[PDB]
RNA sequence: UGAUUCAUAAUAACUUUUCGAAUCGCAUGGCCUUGUGCUGGCGAUGGUUCAUUCAAAUUUCUGCCCUAUCAACUUUCGAUGGUAGGAUAGUGGCCUACCAUGGUUUCAACGGGUAACGGGGAAUAAGGGUUCGAUUCCGGAGAGGGAGCCUGAGAAACGGCU
RNA sequence: GAAACUGCGAAUGGCUCAUUAAAUCAGUUAUCGUUUAUUUGAUAGUUCCUUUACUACAUGGUAUAACUGUGGUAAUUCUAG
């Protein structure tokens, strides 16, 4: 089967057709999350921890996290779940997902290497890849970088430059959650319209118990002299 | 000397829309179905907007001839005639170019057809051409 | 079935709408809002059918966003708001005042006011209740809840809403010997004064209404809307005033007026 | 209010504690300890409760074709009612538990047929009638047959799911 | 401004008359027997666990899509790491 081996460190990844079955009957019988070693994988991965993280079996139906159960089962499967995406609001479609036990059914596993070993592999460790984005919320930059409570989170940007041949520029995202003029206008505004609607709601509520108490002294000054 | 004598009835002045809404009546003997070329320029004279400010449709001639009635615009500006002015219209008028589309079936089966494509399709496209080339 | 419905059928319209038969299948249903969907007159069907001023629905929309209508001293940018009974509404270019009045042959009529009667409106008293924290409200036929009334203010009385802060100037009550204004039935737009409220106690008081050419007929209490007193009505009455010429009379009048 | 244990208020607490703006645009005024300090406009979107509107659900009275070669039907297993609970958005045998033995019928119940969706209406027009109404408006019901449910204010939805 | 997340709508319309004989439906009531998005109007100074133990309000947190990259299936508006 192929191994789908990912080393999320460096964000690198490849896949390794391994025949000879072997070497592969390591994987057999083990769950999804179980560590193995790489010594029996290969010589090249020796050292190597894996974790079984998924994998595709034959017929291309993916491995459903913690099922049990080495066979294929159709399971109602919900929002929030591997293995589905609902197209409608609370749609849930009767899928067949393959089980967690690898079994020798299995196309490709997916494995993460959550310990490197003795030997550098050539498309895994050598080579790093950077992650796509920088972070756009202004206390995410702030533990991003380090910085402080009270720091300008927007001279930390980390800004892209776009080249178009002619004309070179420089993008950066946004700050969410940047505490501007503009904010603190708007909590102001709406400090300022509860107080005075509270107390335009009691100025009204003393005028008309003024005026219900001098509506009050008329009728009893018009049942009195009855 | 071909006496079109254009007149217009039931006069509207409409701010609201920002023109001139009417009835025109269009009495032309011996001369049949006069243009609305000349309806608006001969409305454009006499309203004194210019010739793009000025809207005519309707016009069904009456039967045997010599007559014929429809209705007018005349906007306070050409470029409020452009605001208020449906597109067909100014492409009647010449005051707008005919977007090219596709027709409604090939707009129709083009949106049906990017329903079964999650996301921009890059990474489908990638895999597709990768596992076909194999 | 199965929610609520959007569309409105023609000839499912409301007949004071004056639709046409023909030219399209649907009808403006209105929106929800201040007034009952078989009592009210949505504003496509003022601007675009009494007022002339639009040829289509799509420059009802154009006139519309652009902020010019407004209906009680706000904008009301829908396409189908349910302007009623009493509304006034102001278009500020063409610098008019309307306010939504019946004809007394049951139509909502074009009726210009001026921009001081523009500044406010009436309102039929619905409900007079204790809010929460005890606080006295009362609704009008319009749907529009008013704090702290006056205590004398009781259901059937008339309010006079400001429209600029929606407080009571004043009100009317219902008493015997006041102006009515007929806002439901066959009876519909008629005016004129209370000979007496016919009690019922169980379901639907009646009035005994009675107009200035002393033709007496009989009104359901849903149907009654209060504007004055004997005379002097509180808002400018139409053209026409509610009296209810027959068509003998009605026909007399065309050739006395059509011959010169 | 025709009428209430209504509206509403108060007291003692209760609560896998509900709401009480960590949201967006445009304009950038005003004041004096000039700090990017304090204030500040027109809106948008949210939001608890009441009212309104659009509704929905249930409901009173009265009205339906032919058939007795259909005269008794209902009550096992709710049929009629009482009490209490459960359930519901809520009334209610709606369901449950315990009691009572009721309820409908020659003024046609119950059953059978319908080549029956009901109505506004339509044809024929002395008057009365007779016949039609799947069909452009209103109401119902259904999505091949049944059943079950998700999401949602609203569906037992089928160009939703099992 | 594609995508995608969120919001709203998808419960309206349209079709058909199979079921259905006090059932639907019609006119008429009732909700003092209820739910109600939206619209419209009104509405919220009280937020402290057992105050003489508060933890930013010039404003808390992570966790995901889209995207990148590695794939499985012959196939689906399949989706996995
Ligand atoms: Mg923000
Ligand atoms: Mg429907
Ligand atoms: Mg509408
Ligand atoms: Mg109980
Ligand atoms: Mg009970
Ligand atoms: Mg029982
Ligand atoms: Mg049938
Ligand atoms: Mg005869
Ligand atoms: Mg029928
Ligand atoms: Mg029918
Ligand atoms: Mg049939
Ligand atoms: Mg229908
Ligand atoms: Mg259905
Ligand atoms: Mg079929
Ligand atoms: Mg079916
Ligand atoms: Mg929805
Ligand atoms: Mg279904
Ligand atoms: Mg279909
Ligand atoms: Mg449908
Ligand atoms: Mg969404
Ligand atoms: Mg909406």
């Amino acid at each position: 089967m192929k191994l789908n081996i990912s080393y999320p460190v460096n964000g690198s990844q490849k896949t390794f057709e391994i025949d000879d079955e072997h070497r592969i009957r390591v994987f057999f019988d083990k769950r999804i999350g179980q560590e193995v070693d790489g010594e029996a994988v290969g010589d090249e991965f020796k050292g190597y921890v894996f974790k079984i993280s998924g994998g595709n079996d034959k017929q291309g139906f993916p491995m459903k996290q913690g099922v049990l159960l080495p066979t294929r089962i159709k399971l109602l499967l919900t929002k929030n779940v591997s293995c589905y995406r609902p197209r409608r609001d609370g749609e849930r479609k009767r899928k067949s997902v393959r089980g967690a036990i690898v079994g020798p059914d299995l196309a490709v596993l997916a494995l993460v290497i959550v310990k490197k070993g003795e030997q550098e592999l050539e498309g895994l460790t050598d080579t790093t890849v950077p992650k796509r984005l920088g972070p756009k919320r202004a206390n995410n930059i702030r533990k991003f970088f380090g910085l402080s409570k009270e720091d300008d989170v927007r001279d930390f940007v980390i800004r892209r430059e776009v080249t178009k041949g002619e004309k070179t520029y420089t993008k950066a995202p946004k700050i969410q959650r940047l505490v501007t003029p503009q904010r603190l206008q708007r909590k102001r505004h709406q400090r300022a319209l509860k107080v005075r609607n509270a107390q335009a709601q009691r100025e009204a509520a003393a005028e008309y118990a003024q005026l219900l108490a001098k509506r009050l002294s008329e009728r009893k000054a018009e049942k009195a002299e009855i | 000397s071909d006496a079109v004598t254009i007149r217009t009835r039931k006069v509207i002045s409409n701010p609201l829309l920002a023109r001139k809404q009417f009835v025109v009546d269009v009495l032309h003997p011996n001369r049949a179905n006069v243009s609305k070329d000349e309806l608006r320029e001969k409305l454009a004279e006499v309203y004194k907007a210019e010739k793009d400010a000025v809207s005519v449709f309707g016009f069904r001639t009456q039967f045997g001839g010599g007559k014929s009635v429809g209705f007018g615009l005349v906007y306070n500006s050409v470029a409020e005639a452009k605001k208020f002015e449906p597109t067909y219209r100014l492409v009647r008028y010449g005051l707008a170019e005919k977007v090219e589309k596709a027709s409604r079936q090939q707009r129709k089966q083009k949106k049906n057809r990017d329903k079964k494509i999650f996301g921009t399709g890059k990474r489908l496209a990638k895999k597709v051409a990768r596992r076909n080339a194999d | 079935a199965r929610g609520p419905k959007k569309h409105l059928k023609r000839l499912a319209a409301p007949h004071h709408w004056l639709l046409d038969k023909l030219s399209g299948c649907y009808a403006p249903r209105p929106s929800a809002g201040p007034h009952k969907l078989r009592e009210s007159l949505p504003l496509i069907v003022f601007l675009r059918n009494r007022l002339k001023y639009a040829l289509n629905g799509r420059e009802v929309k154009a006139i519309l966003m652009q902020r010019h209508v407004k209906v009680d001293g706000k904008v009301r940018t829908d396409t189908t708001y349910p302007a009623g009974f009493m509304d006034v509404i102001t278009l500020d270019a063409t610098n008019e005042n309307f306010r939504l009045v019946y004809d007394v042959k049951g139509r909502f009529a074009v009726h210009r006011i001026t921009d001081e009667e523009a500044s406010y409106k009436l309102g039929k008293v619905k409900k007079v209740q204790l809010g929460k924290k005890g606080v006295p409200y009362v609704v009008t036929h319009d749907g529009r809840t008013i704090r702290y009334p006056d205590p004398n203010i009781k259901v059937n009385d008339t309010v006079k809403i400001d429209l600029a802060s929606g407080k009571i100037t004043d009100f009317i009550k219902f008493d015997a010997g006041k102006l009515v204004y007929v806002t439901g039935g066959r009876n519909l737009g008629r005016i004129g004064t209370i000979v007496h409220k016919e009690r019922h106690d169980g379901g639907f008081d009646l009035v005994h209404i009675k107009d200035s050419l002393d033709n007496t007929f009989v009104t359901r209490l849903n149907n009654v809307f209060v504007i004055g007193e004997q005379g002097k009505p509180y808002i400018s009455l139409p053209k026409g005033k509610g009296i209810k010429l027959s068509i003998a009379e009605e026909r007399d009048r065309r050739r006395a007026q059509q011959g010169l």
